[PDB]
């Protein structure tokens, strides 16, 4: 990509927003891979968002990139497996266990099988590891707080997280320096004068 | 139509 | 919204296609509901990613703003009610017709009776109305027509199905021009001059 | 003759319910089909246990034997259905009335339809005819209430569910006489039986 | 005087099976828990009837009357819970896991770890101890040889394996000796054996 | 209407 | 060992 | 840096 195409792609960013296309821009910020907001991030944490989540995570990340993600995605998947044992909802806890888990035990055999063992468990609070769950939203702010401290210590984050400081608009103030181009090569008046389009120059005549 | 903020004067 | 703002996200929709950026296209056309994109949605509905297709939906129409935009999303969740009957997921299958089917009740009672029916049958082409299901893709190949059908007639969509004509490139031609502009304010050489960003206009000195 | 056989057989569910064995003796009652305990059934039916309140049926008629024994089955696996809705186990309803209501649907298209359709609302309750039916409890006490006159009126079940008046133990006091039998032969007495494996001598 | 009883019981079997009342035979075996019928557990345990294996077993020893018992309860749910994995049901193994296979945890903690851990196997023959177990008839068939060495091992089951030496229908002969006994003091002969319920009487 | 041995 | 009544 | 067409001459 050149600096221009990128540089644009901050501009369109800044548009959406301030025309409030919400979801285009989280779209855009995950897929150009440019800029990760953590706004937005702790909003789908707390929301419980999973498939979102990592959806997001995608367009910055893989799963074994790095440590650091690692225990990003790792966290993540833990406590979608602990809500889906506190719905008491064992047919989804395991489903979670073997597609979303197993990942995980190439690089720590003990560590998967000391969390498989949470499903024997009436209540997985007497795992004294795992005594501290009080409520989800409690939980799922607790393990923002470690999210937040793995994205921003992550070399792939690192330089991501704040967004380039610009003046409000300014893609619509550069289309306006277009116009003002196309009226200048005009050979009539005036001042107020009608611009029919964006898609083809303006033209007076 | 379009919003145009002239530039000189 | 002012025409200029309407313009710019038609540029901004041929940019991001231009650049690849497919997810962020189609959540701007549906979010903006200026676009609707053919090509993208038969893609949705042959790969049966019905949330997608009814999200894609949602940024055009209602499930009851028509009778066309109806017949469109019951189409769409019958056949992920048969296809659930089809992988003998029972379970699944009454899901759906409780939670995504049964909001066409109200306006037809027996219609909702008649298909209800069909989780009883050993298999549903005992129906003599649904003996015609062969495999999967011809079933969602056969809908498919009938659903281009009834988005081309439907009110919302009939405006919406063709892309305004412009040259390629055109957001970048402009960014140009602003270039130029800043450029020609310039109290000094030469061609060739350096520009170092688009985020804040460019001078030589 | 073979009523020698069919007699002993209520000696034996006599002696099997003064020793206590429970299940045994309605096992019995059900394979050979002679007598139908109706308080038992009550029981059963109370305590929700369709399989076995089904099984025990079994041994006496089958589901299309009669209109009489139809409606009992009906009945049963329809208060089966609802029960799985009441809890919310939209999945058990489905296998409930696929496997086991289905069967009706033959003798009555309309009928299987309409419970068919007891599915897709919020509470069962919405329709006007099952309006009525809470808790389970009642319920199960209402339908026994029918059931029971199902089943008197039944002629499968006509003159099986009065038990023969009998004198306690009296298959004991027929193995008594037994062994007063074989100590009367014994050249001579004596008292000292040792089983009732072998008719028993004296010497 | 309390063996009468209990050698009536014998008696009674044999009478059920010569009538061919399968199920009541087996019933009466378990609530009496005087005969174990090796035939019918290795029938019932080649057909996989779990619940049915175990509540005939039930009849003779609970899970932690001794060790044998346990072993024996324990293979049986084992083999119950591999079953269910084979036919890639994780949830049914999951419930076994939890309410039958629980038990056993703490006698073994570790075991009961490892063999959790078959869940998040692909296939648990990944696992190098069960690398081994397939079909399912074959397992069976190695897990009965296992289970019959368990139960003629056990001391629960040591003298119930043999049923008595017995001539054919001898409850019927001894009620036919009673009938003689009622027939001797009739005051007098004349053979028309009108009921078993009362005595007969010639007159 | 019974079976009977008379023995003898 | 059983039960027995003599009658009489 | 970024690419930069001139339009007049
Ligand atoms: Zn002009
Ligand atoms: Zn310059
Ligand atoms: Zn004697
Ligand atoms: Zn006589």
């Amino acid at each position: 990509m050149s600096s221009l195409s990128r540089e644009l792609v901050f501009l369109i960013l800044q548009f959406l927003d301030e025309e409030k296309f919400k979801e285009t821009v989280h779209k855009l910020e995950q897929e150009s891979g440019f800029f990760f907001n953590m706004k937005y991030f702790e909003e789908k944490v707390h929301a419980g968002e999973w498939d979102e989540v990592e959806k997001y995570l995608s367009g910055f990340t893989k799963v074994d990139d790095n440590r650091y993600s690692m225990k990003i995605f790792f966290e993540i998947r833990k406590q979608k497996y602990l809500e889906a044992l506190d719905r008491h909802d064992r047919a989804k806890a395991v489903d979670i266990l073997v597609k979303d888990l197993k990942v995980f035990s190439t690089f720590n055999e003990e560590l998967y099988k000391e969390i498989t063992q949470l499903l024997t468990l009436e209540n997985f609070r007497e795992n004294e590891q795992l005594s501290k769950y009080g409520d989800t939203k409690s939980a799922r702010s607790i393990m923002l707080i470690e999210l937040k401290k793995l994205i921003e210590a992550n070399p792939l984050f690192r330089e991501k997280l704040v967004f380039p400081t610009l003046k409000a608009s300014r893609l619509r103030t550069l289309i306006n320096q277009s116009l003002n181009w196309q009226h200048q090569l005009c050979k009539n008046p005036r001042p107020n004068p009608d611009i029919k389009t964006l898609f083809t120059d303006h033209t007076c005549t | 139509n379009l919003i145009y903020l002239d530039l000189n004067l």
